[PDB]
């Protein structure tokens, strides 16, 4: 069925753009010493998985949730911050820079591909409606 | 602050630390009673990504 | 409430506060 | 998209884990008793099928060196450097027994010994000396305690230091910058090290960091190279997909 | 079924 | 099978060991 | 202390390493700003037919 | 919740004693570390300064 | 109802 097509790639597009949205918030705060809360920023990712709850295999890509990232937050020494600990060290995100490009732009590529599979769809489904004149 | 320039800053300020005492030593040499400063430094704390 | 979704109420207006007070 | 963006993606990251550890160590190039770490990349190839094709790298710390260092001369008695392949032995910071190379004695008020903050370990354990006495150490670690007012004839042994041997390859680096036995070396070698009475040292020199600094300089515009080519990898790659991408109109 | 998709989880890591 | 084609069971899963046992 | 005047507390070192820091920061989100326009045209083109 | 955004704010000043430079005048004086000298602020109100 | 569109509604602000 070509309809639900464009369920899937519905969900695949804003997926994606989640995923490239938190990406562009971790490259942002990649310097953030502190946030509201006086704790620093953690590096979010998303969660992709399936959707294909009525009895299938494939159905799509939905996020399931934003998680935090658990490796090292970095510390710095400086005694004079207030938010230092007893030893005089401060958390800094554990963003990494490198990674965030590159999910910048695979997140692109990949939102351009069901961009490009939606287009298509519809175009075959504009064909279909002229079966036999 | 990408983890690499915090660290060569840290060394720097550390290098700067250690002229300033040594300037503080040679401005006070006609001075009388006067004992010379020495620097001393130590690395932070190390950071474990993945243990062996 | 799924994303994406129809709800009858209104969505919560955001707020992004730069200070816990 | 292919995943050959997340091969040089990931030599891209360990590039700037391993400046990240070199910066680390030029850093330390005047701490007194300092142990350059060893950086080294490594390859781990992806298994799977069908075709093995991609195999990825992470920088790993292959330990540290123990070349002993440079010898600078301050004429104080309390200054000590070791013999090579000698370590002295201090209390931890969580009531362990660690190892160090720092030879910088201090004297607190109440009259123990202290290397960095970290008490000094002798044979009867922590080190206290009688309170405001000059202190002598010997060649084969004997303190000898000189108490001012008294003449020099009272000058009397008062407790040895520990000096253990360790090679690089039984020590790892704790988290405090304190060396302690690895777990092979430890089960084979017991929890404590038993002092070896054949370790000499020198009073009156202080030894420095072995960081070699030629070396560094290698490593850093290695790594610029490397970080530049994996780069030009990620680009070529994402421009392929780019165009790939058009096979899905019409 | 499914996690991080991207670089955290296309980087080599210590076992569990 | 060959590469690209379709077969009746799962690939194995796919791991990267830093050092083997 | 009476005959001696006191200049600034401004660290070179701080200010060179932040201004690095900041440029290279910017020229990222510069980028990311680039990616995010080139990402909304095709998306405009969906609406097509 | 995946936007979170930056913004660059002044958290005080640094009070790290500057450099001294020794000139020859009875008036220039220097205070020692957490210490200021006090004047009349422009608006009647009372200013801290080094 | 609504406001400045863009760059200046999209931007943190101090509460007021």
């Amino acid at each position: 069925a070509l309809l639900n097509i464009f369920d899937i790639a519905g969900s695949a597009l804003a997926a994606q753009s989640k995923r490239l949205n938190v990406a562009a918030s971790n490259l942002a705060n990649a310097d953030s010493v502190t946030g509201p809360d006086g704790q620093p920023y953690r590096a979010k990712q998303v969660v992709f998985q399936v959707d294909a709850a009525p009895g299938q295999a494939t159905g799509g890509v939905k996020v399931a949730s934003v998680i935090e990232s658990q490796a090292p937050e970095k510390l710095v020494y400086e005694p004079g911050n207030p938010l230092a600990d007893a030893n005089g060290y401060v958390k800094m995100p554990n963003v990494d820079v490198v990674g965030e490009m590159v999910n910048t732009m695979s997140a692109s590529r990949s939102y351009q591909a069901n961009i490009e599979v939606l287009n298509t769809v519809k175009s075959m489904m504009l064909k279909t409606l002229t079966l036999g004149q | 602050m990408i983890s690499s320039l915090w660290i060569a800053k840290t060394g720097l300020d550390a290098q700067q630390t250690n002229m300033d005492v040594i300037a503080n030593n040679l401005a006070n040499v006609s001075t009388n009673g006067f004992k010379r400063q020495r620097a001393v430094f130590e690395d932070l704390l190390y950071q474990t990504i993945r243990q062996p | 409430g799924v994303p994406g979704a129809l709800s009858n109420q209104p969505a919560p207006p955001n707020e992004a506060p730069i200070a816990t007070p | 998209m292919d995943h050959a963006i997340y091969t040089a993606m990931g030599a891209a990251s360990q590039t700037l884990n391993q400046q990240a550890v070199t910066a680390s160590n030029l850093a330390n190039a005047s701490t007194p008793g300092f142990r350059a770490q060893l950086n080294a990349l490594r390859a781990v190839p992806v298994d799977g099928l069908s075709l093995a094709t991609r195999t990825l790298v992470t920088a790993s710390t292959p330990g540290a060196d123990m070349t002993p260092g440079q010898l600078d001369y301050t004429s104080r008695p309390l200054d000590v450097a070791l013999q090579q392949d000698g370590w002295l032995v201090v209390q931890a910071a969580d009531g362990a027994e660690g190892y160090t190379r720092n030879g910088n004695i201090q004297v607190g008020p109440t009259g123990q010994l202290t290397i960095q903050g970290h008490p000094v370990i002798g044979e009867g354990g922590p080190i206290t000396v009688p309170e405001g006495s000059e202190i002598t150490i010997a060649a084969d670690g004997t303190i000898s305690a000189l108490n001012p007012g008294d003449p020099p004839n009272t000058v009397a042994p008062v407790g040895r230091l520990k000096l253990v041997k360790a090679e690089g390859n039984e020590v790892q680096r704790s988290d405090d910058g304190l060396f302690r036995l690895t777990a092979e070396a430890q089960a084979e070698r017991g929890a404590v090290l038993a002092a070896d009475p054949s370790i000499r040292i020198m009073s009156g020199v202080l030894e420095g960091s072995n960081v070699k600094p030629v070396e560094a300089m290698t490593d850093m515009i290695a790594n610029a190279r490397r970080f530049e080519m994996q780069m030009k990898v990620i680009t070529s790659v994402d421009e392929n997909e780019g165009r790939a991408n058009q096979l899905l109109s019409m």
